[PDB]
C-alpha cells in the first residue's frame, strides 16, 4: 500500500516544515 | 456508502486546497519571470 | 469516529481560511 | 475509495505541495 | 492506528491550530 505510507510521509513532511517554521520564527 | 458521503467534506476541501497552492505557485513563477525580464 | 470528524473539521477549517483569503 | 478520481487527484495534490515545498 | 497515522493526524491538527 504505497499510497497510504507516501500520503502519511507527505503529511508529516508538512508538520514538520510547519514546526520548524514555528521555531524560527520564535527565534526570531 | 456513508464513508464516502462522510468523507466528502474533506476530499472538497483537500482538493480546494490542492488548487489554491497549484495556482499561488504558477502566480509566483510568472513574477520570477517577470523579475528575470528586469 | 473522533480521528475522521477531526480531520474533517481541520481541513474544513483550512479550507475556509483559503477562501477567505483568496475573497481578501 | 481509492478508484474514485476526486481521491486520485487529492493524494497527487498532497504529493504535489510536499515535494514543491522541498 | 500505526504511529505514522497518529502522526499525520496530530500534524494536521497543529497546522489547523497555527493557522488559528
Amino acid at each position: 500500500a504505497p499510497e497510504v505510507r507516501c500520503c502519511v510521509d507527505a503529511v508529516n513532511f508538512v508538520a514538520e516544515s510547519t514546526r520548524d517554521q514555528e521555531a524560527t520564527g520564535e527565534e526570531v | 456508502q456513508e464513508l464516502f458521503n462522510e468523507l466528502k467534506p474533506a476530499v472538497d476541501g483537500a482538493n480546494f486546497i490542492v488548487n489554491h497552492m497549484r495556482d499561488q505557485n504558477n502566480y509566483n513563477e510568472e513574477k520570477d519571470s517577470w523579475n528575470r525580464v528586469a | 469516529l473522533p480521528e475522521l470528524r477531526e480531520v474533517v473539521s481541520s481541513i474544513s477549517y483550512i479550507a475556509r481560511q483559503l477562501q477567505e483569503q483568496e475573497d481578501h | 475509495l481509492i478508484k474514485h478520481p476526486e481521491v486520485k487527484s487529492a493524494i497527487e495534490g498532497i504529493k504535489y505541495i510536499a515535494e514543491t515545498m522541498k
